[PDB]
């Protein structure tokens, strides 16, 4: 109960705070330095500076699947699918699916009254990927949203609950990491999800603790890769006495 | 440095770690009441 | 010896000598050709 | 016909001496 | 693509922050930059400027007055 | 597709699970078995017999 309004009451000054100092970090007292920003590294410039993307992978990028090239690919499936007239089921037919394991759960709701529908994937969406999708804050929504909470997206004819990761929408190779959805700029959304084709519509919603679903960011799917890369600042303090 | 600094000011330190989500994949979302106002 | 504490034991061949020469203040100190291809 | 597979399936001092005469 | 004749033209957006309100296969209304054929004074090779994008216009969608349907 | 009738056929009652037959009008593209099929709220799943 007061847990998580203290929680939320921490999350908005954790705003005030990380709006004026951007992204200032106070030295720890009692570790060392050499552990606690052991894998990190300063650069020179913000813009050009290079950057490997191949370096220091962990183990959740083994369980995903990679394009050799995703431009290529998309437009070698889209291709397919408007000229050769694959021998199935045409349109307008009155057909009956037989599909193999799925819960009863499922005749429950369509016996309730809830619309049931079914579209069937292209190639390669059912794989796992990083998702890149670009978000727009609803102006009739106020209450912030922290970096790594869980929230339920709505990308292209699939619903599922996941914690995003926001950065900054920029033309440059890398983008700077966004704390909270500023209400007022485009940000990025990383989410480890299932691949779908662009262009689809996105929408984000905020679980209430009622039950209710409010709506908080607008946009569509960006780009399907994991080589986007975020990079998150960390400035210390020194005083030249 | 290059040149010199007044007494007032305060040098900063500029450190960069790249950075990843989490896998917090869930395909369930449960149903919702019906919207209303707050 | 301005650092830390140096535990001497004092045999009786040190009679003649000061105790500051037994915690010595300073470390020893301790200290590729280009060819050209074109 | 394509699997349900979103995952890989693939898986000499002495005793009083300090630090710094060592 | 322009629809009554099947050309191709490049259009300019009026930032990089209006790009967000441009999806690929979007109807989008174009006009012509300023002078009558002739390219900008600052970048080359571009003539014609967008005004509407799914039937609602930039200046309403980048001011907040309006949202698009896509 | 949108569903028009659906009935059930359990495999197994106590496993709760088996197979759905769902019979409503193909829409978009020409439908077939070869590639996966996603209901919105329960994920994919494989289709065995049209």
């Amino acid at each position: 109960d007061e847990e998580a309004e203290a929680k939320m009451l921490e999350k908005y000054k954790q705003e005030r705070l990380e709006e004026m100092f951007p992204d200032e970090v106070d030295t720890p007292r009692d570790v060392a330095a050499r552990i606690r920003f052991q894998k990190y590294r300063g650069l020179k410039s913000f813009r050009t500076s290079p950057w490997d993307p191949k370096e220091n992978l962990p183990q959740d990028y083994a369980r995903i699947f990679q394009f050799q090239n995703f431009t290529n690919t998309r437009k070698s499936i889209f291709k397919e699918v408007e000229e050769k007239e694959v021998e199935g089921a045409e349109v307008g037919w009155y057909v009956t699916l037989h599909v193999s394991e799925v819960p009863v759960s499922v005749v429950e709701c369509f016996r309730q009254g809830t619309p049931l529908i079914a579209f069937s994937l292209l190639p390669h969406e059912q794989k796992m990927s990083v998702l890149n999708m670009v978000v727009r804050r609803d102006p009739g929504n106020t209450e912030p949203v922290k970096a790594k909470e869980e929230l339920i997206f709505h990308c292209g004819f699939r619903r599922f609950r996941a914690s995003p990761l926001f950065s900054q929408h920029t033309a440059a190779d890398k983008h700077k990491l966004q704390r909270f959805l500023t209400a007022d700029m485009a940000l990025v959304a990383t989410v480890y999800a299932p691949i779908t084709f662009p262009p689809a519509s996105v929408l984000l919603f905020k679980q209430k603790s009622n039950g209710m679903h409010s709506l908080i960011a607008t946009g569509h799917l960006m780009s399907v890769d994991p080589d986007r890369m975020v990079i998150k600042r960390v400035v210390l303090s020194g005083h030249p006495f | 440095f290059d040149g010199k600094l007044k007494s007032q000011d305060t040098v900063l330190m500029n450190l960069y770690k790249r950075v990843f989500p989490k896998w917090t994949y869930d395909p369930y979302v449960p149903e919702p009441v019906p919207w209303l106002k707050s | 010896n301005g650092k830390t504490f140096n535990q001497v034991e004092i045999k009786p061949e040190m009679i003649g000598h000061y105790l500051g020469e037994f915690s010595i203040t300073y470390k020893p100190v301790k200290h590729s050709r280009f060819i050209p291809l074109k | 016909e394509s699997l349900q597979a979103e995952v890989i399936p693939d898986p000499k001092v002495p005793k009083g001496t300090s630090s710094y005469q060592a | 693509q322009l629809i009554k004749n099947g050309k191709k033209i490049t259009a300019f957006v009026p930032n990089d922050g209006c790009l967000n309100f441009i999806e690929e296969n979007d109807e989008v209304l174009v006009a012509g930059f300023g002078r009558k054929g002739h390219a900008v004074g600052d970048i080359p090779g571009v003539r014609f400027k967008v005004v509407k994008v799914a039937n609602v216009s930039l200046l309403a969608l980048y001011k907040g007055k309006k949202e698009r349907p896509r | 597709l949108f569903a028009h009738a659906v009935d059930f056929v359990p495999s197994e009652e106590n496993n709760l699970v088996g197979t759905l037959k769902i019979s409503g009008y193909v829409r978009g593209q020409t439908l077939n078995v070869n590639r996966l099929l996603h209901i919105v709220g329960y994920g994919d799943f494989q289709m065995k017999q049209i």
